[PDB]
RNA sequence: GCCGUUUAGGCCACGGAAGUUUGAGGCAAUAACAGGUCUGUCAUGCCCUUAGAUGUUCUGGGCCGCACGCGCGCUACACUGAUGUAUUCAACGAGUAUAUAGCCUUGGCCGACAGGCCCGGGUAAUCUUGGGAAAUUUCAUCGUGAUGGGGAUAGAUCAUUGCAAUUGUUGGUCUUCAACGAGGAAUGCCUAGUAAGCGCGAGUCAUCAGCUCGCGUUGACUACGUCCCUGCCCUUUGUACACACCG
């Protein structure tokens, strides 16, 4: 019985639905998919047959550590999503609101570049070589 | 850089079994080679 | 009729009585020829007219469960639904589940319909009788569709949607898809007499 | 000398039921018949046995090797292999008129425990991607 | 023995056996891997690694001469490609190769001449002994 | 039936389905199934699919397992 | 003295090939040789489907060409000259003989 | 108040209707095995089948 | 056996593997169409041009461009399900000296996947491959929620093909999580191993298959009829039509 049960968790400014199951509540963060949500739970060593509003405050602390600090919990280089960045060169796993930035930051580069893929975004038409007669 | 051994056409070519015939010159020579249209 | 052979090896075919002698000829249940271990037989039914009247009825029910594309031909899945369904029927009624289905076939088959016939040179829909074999075919059709529609986007299982359907239909309550579809057909046909 | 090798067929599933004069064994590629793996279509494999009896098999053993077909076709195959193999053994080793009883048990239940289905996969023809189905037609 | 017992319920028994049959080594990549290109999530079960072993310790028992390029097929499956039609997909060989490595070190299977992986003389014993220990 | 949304509301693990209600919900037709209970009670599944085991270890009913997660229930006796 | 000499026969013709095949068998049976044949091999069927039109117009219609190929094998326990002493009869038009010395 | 009366198809006459969807039959009332009247059946129907009839007065005409 | 000029033939029934010509295909008349094809053919009349070329050859770009309308399709809108285990059943075809292993590629090892390095087998009922196919079948997890349905879009990186990947060739990994709640008026294909579901092989092919041609796997509902709509054949009839009622 979850006598203190929480209905929302607010993790990383994302209003995590606590009545979901952990691995499927953490995915609500912009940058955490189902795969990466799973592995975070493993390395933090938290039982999965749990609803996140039943989960304890200390356990959320460990989850947030390994997501802000994945490279120190032996998370292999290939789960991360900013692999071989262009600004610093580091291997980072971007999270909720930093995703919204770096996307434009990539866009901002190519727009200043005069890149085809930049001016393609600038015009709004499809970017990846898909045909554009009668689709979209 | 693969054409029909009969006419030198670049399209509709049949490399299967190493005929290197176009789909039309083959049809013109099909029975002679020995491809019987049993069905 | 003689023979102690039972469906899935649990349910007796003797002590099932089909009341309405009208379609007693096409409920392939009562005679000992129709008893079968499984509602799955690869019999060459449909080969001739009226031959599918000889198909054991629990198979005819089963055949109709496989519809809407993503179920076509998946007969092991369909039969497995039937087993769970009759588990539930005897679970809820503690009577012969064979009796329930054949009573659910008999109560939910329209006896009349409207067809566009033309007398004197002008056509319109007019009221007509229904042959027993299309009546059985129709009784099966209504039940399976009603169970199908309810199970869709429902946590409830199809095996148990089917089971509620048959129990309500065999009772005759105005609670089944089959029952309400039956009576609207009769009421239309009655009006256009 | 009791030894019979009688087969049964469905679409492509071919089953060959070699027999010896044993006690009760029935094994499909070495595995017990009680274990074949449609567990809904298990009565179909068991169907000859509950028709005649375990008693009828009290002096024979069965090794029913299968190849080809699918899952369902094989169960309809082993059915004939078991059913046919019995009467061929009875025809050759027990009595000719003690198998007339056996046959009419099998035949009054289902006619396809002795004689196969000739039905096969009708060839595909062009102008469509099926035996009968044709590509969808458009006028405007 | 092996064939008189359910190929499912038995492997539960043999999956509980490679737990408590002493122990072995275990990768420091075990808990992340999806075991195939086409999988969506890694195996749900924590003690899946021994179940994959137990399931694949019967393969060599009931066959002979299986390499890694064939063991990939045995556990592969359908692959849904989203928009484009689905196909068959061959699973991963790192998982399959290593299961062999462990049971090699443990005397259930060995490398096989004429190519492949072949069962041991005494490994056949336990796969038949634990087989006897099933209902 | 917010019956996986309800799995931690303290009423449940206090008593809600420890005979607080599920005496009755089989007794509608006396052994009504694990899934009829799953919807004849407006609450659905997986608070139930955990307790389908829970009442079984408590020795109040006997149960089944199979393909579609069909599961059954019985009242008494 | 007594070797393993295999004669391999291929052709496009059922009737024509069994003319040669049986003659070789009856050729050496008249010498009471150890003649182990004929082992009859799965018929190969080369195939081409081509569109009937030269312009891709009209109801698209396909013709399935094909070729049957038949594969026959004879074993002779004999010598490299006894094999050639026999296999000198008139080989009928087109039939392929490729006798080699087996293991 | 009509009482559902049973009859038996003694014989089959034709296939009437615009699309032919109506087999016309002659029926035999079981209460009185003397009343041979025409009725119009939908669905496959042979002699020896038994038709449920709500009304009976509704009688089909020749080639109806 | 009943029906019938009791002829030709029809319906049925025991038997039988089989009783729609047993099933499905191949071939297929006369007369035509100003049907398509001069861009398959050093098949081809006439005309145009023929060295500053409408000839050939090379570099690069385009055929793929996007307000929009249309056609064949793929994937779905979920629990008769998704995922993750375990379990395991086909058939048709295919392997050009392919160069110093090389097209199909087994087995060993490295590698999370991708992909490598190694020893090799096969010009093939011999090796690949008896092609260990998928749906399916089990056992759990999910629980009516645009949800874990669905996978468009896009960001970062890695590997393979090739002389070259940019207007992402493609295959991976993480992340992003759109429309879509069964689709209005209309309209297609289909009658038993058929429709529908599932996957496989071959053509193209250095790489690319949402295509086409074949293959097998599970496997029905319905009908055994009619001329109502759309058309076809024969006869009778009317015509002021003959490029023929689109007259
Ligand atoms: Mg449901
Ligand atoms: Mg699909
Ligand atoms: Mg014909
Ligand atoms: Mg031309
Ligand atoms: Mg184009
Ligand atoms: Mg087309
Ligand atoms: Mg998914
Ligand atoms: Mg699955
Ligand atoms: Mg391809
Ligand atoms: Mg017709
Ligand atoms: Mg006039
Ligand atoms: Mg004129
Ligand atoms: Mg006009
Ligand atoms: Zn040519």
């Amino acid at each position: 019985a979850g006598e203190e049960f929480q209905h929302i968790l607010r993790v990383l400014n994302t209003n995590v639905d606590g009545k979901q199951k952990i691995m499927f509540a953490l995915t609500s963060i912009k940058g955490v998919g189902r795969r990466f949500s799973n592995i975070v739970c493993k390395k933090a060593d938290i039982d999965m047959n749990k609803r996140a509003g039943e989960l304890s405050a200390e356990e959320m602390d460990r989850l947030m550590a390994v997501v802000h600090n994945p490279r120190q919990f032996k998370v292999p280089d290939w789960f991360l999503n900013r692999k071989k960045d262009y600004k610093d060169g580091r291997f980072s796993q971007v999270v909720s609101n930093a995703v919204d930035m770096k996307l434009r930051d990539d866009l901002e580069r190519l727009k200043k570049i005069r890149n085809h893929r930049g001016l393609r975004h600038y015009w709004g038409v499809r970017v990846r070589g898909q045909h554009t007669k009668t689709t979209g | 850089s693969r054409v029909c051994r009969v006419c030198g056409n670049s399209h509709g070519l049949i490399r299967k079994y190493g005929l290197m015939c176009c789909r039309q010159c083959f049809r013109s020579n099909a029975k002679d080679i020995g491809f019987i249209k049993y069905r | 009729p003689g023979g102690d052979v039972k469906l899935f090896n649990r349910w007796t075919f003797e002590d099932v009585q089909v009341s309405d002698i009208s379609l007693n000829d096409y409920l392939a249940v009562t005679s000992m020829k129709h008893y079968t271990f499984l509602p799955h037989s690869a019999g060459r039914y449909s080969a001739k007219r009226f031959r599918k009247a000889q198909c054991p009825i629990i198979e005819r029910l089963t055949n109709s469960l496989m519809m809407h594309g993503r179920n076509n031909g998946k007969k092991i899945m369909a039969v497995r639904i039937i087993k769970h369904t009759m588990e539930i029927i005897h679970l809820l009624t503690d009577a012969n589940p064979i009796q329930i289905i054949v009573d659910a076939i008999i109560n939910s088959g329209p006896r009349e319909d409207a067809t566009r016939i033309g007398s004197a040179g002008v056509v319109r829909r007019q009221a007509v009788d229904i042959s027993p074999l299309r009546r059985v075919n129709q009784a099966i059709y209504l039940l399976t569709t009603g169970a199908r529609e309810s199970a869709f986007r429902n946590v409830k299982t199809i095996a148990e949607c089917l089971a509620d359907e048959l129990i309500n239909a065999a009772k005759g309550s105005s609670n089944s898809y089959a029952i309400k579809k039956k009576d609207e057909i009769e009421r239309v046909a009655k009006a256009n007499r | 000398p009791g030894t019979v090798q009688c087969f049964g067929r469905k679409k492509t599933a071919v089953a060959v039921a070699y027999c010896k004069p044993g006690r009760g064994l029935i094994k499909v590629n070495g595995a017990p018949i009680e274990l074949i793996r449609p567990e809904m279509l298990r009565l179909k494999a068991f169907e000859p046995i509950l028709l005649a009896g375990r008693s009828r098999f009290k002096d024979i053993d069965m090794r029913i090797r299968v190849r080809g077909g699918g899952k369902t076709s094989q169960i309809y195959s082993i059915r004939q292999a078991i059913a046919k193999s019995l009467v061929a053994y009875y025809q050759k080793y027990v009595d000719e008129a003690a198998k007339k009883e056996v046959k009419e048990i099998f035949a009054r239940y289902d006619r396809t425990l002795l004689v196969a289905d000739p039905r096969r996969c009708e060839p595909k023809k062009f102008g469509g991607r099926g035996a009968r189905a044709r590509f969808q037609k458009s006028y405007r | 023995t092996v064939k008189d017992v359910n190929p499912h319920e038995f492997v539960k028994a043999y999956s509980a056996h490679l737990k408590r049959s002493g122990k072995m080594e275990l990768p420091e990549w075990v808990d992340i891997v999806k075991t195939a290109r086409f999988k969506e999530l890694p195996p749900s079960d924590a003690d899946w690694y021994y179940i994959r072993a137990a399931s694949m310790a019967r393969k060599i028992y009931l066959r002979q001469g299986i390499g890694i390029g064939g063991f990939q097929k045995i556990y592969g499956g359908r692959q849904r490609n989203g928009s484009r039609p689905p196909h068959f997909c061959k699973s991963s060989g790192a998982v399959s190769r290593n299961i062999l490595q462990e049971l090699q070190k443990m005397g259930i299977i060995d490398v096989d001449p004429k190519g492949g992986r072949l069962i041991t003389s005494q490994g056949r014993r336990d796969l038949d002994q634990v087989a006897g220990t099933v209902p | 039936g917010k019956q996986k949304e309800k799995v931690n509301n303290a009423v449940l693990f206090d008593q809600a389905t420890y005979d607080k209600l599920l005496t009755e919900v089989p007794k509608y037709k006396q052994i009504t199934p694990s899934v009829l209970s799953e919807r004849l009670r407006i609450n659905g599944s997986l608070a139930r699919r955990a307790i389908k085991d829970l009442m079984e270890r408590g020795l109040i009913r006997m149960v089944s397992i199979h393909s579609s997660q069909q599961i059954f229930t019985r009242a008494t006796n | 003295v007594q070797h393993r000499i295999r004669i391999t026969l291929s052709s496009k013709s059922v009737k024509n090939l069994e003319k040669v095949c049986s003659d070789l068998v009856k050729g050496a049976k008249e010498k009471q040789l150890k003649v182990k044949g004929p082992v009859r091999m799965p018929t190969k069927v080369l195939n081409i489907t081509t569109r009937k039109s030269p312009c891709g117009e009209g109801t698209n219609t396909w013709d399935r060409f094909e070729m049957r190929v038949h594969k026959r094998v004879i074993d002779l326990v004999s010598s490299p000259d006894v094999v050639k002493q026999i296999t000198s009869i008139t080989i009928e038009p087109g039939v392929e003989v490729e006798v080699t010395i087996s293991d | 108040d009509t009482q559902v009366k049973l009859a038996v198809v003694v014989k089959v006459m034709g296939r009437t209707g615009s699309r032919g969807q109506v087999t016309q039959v002659r029926v035999k009332f079981l209460d009185d095995q003397n009343r041979l009247i025409m009725r119009n059946v939908k669905g496959p129907v042979r002699e020896g089948d038994i038709l449920t009839l709500l009304e009976s007065e509704r009688e089909a005409r020749r080639l109806r």
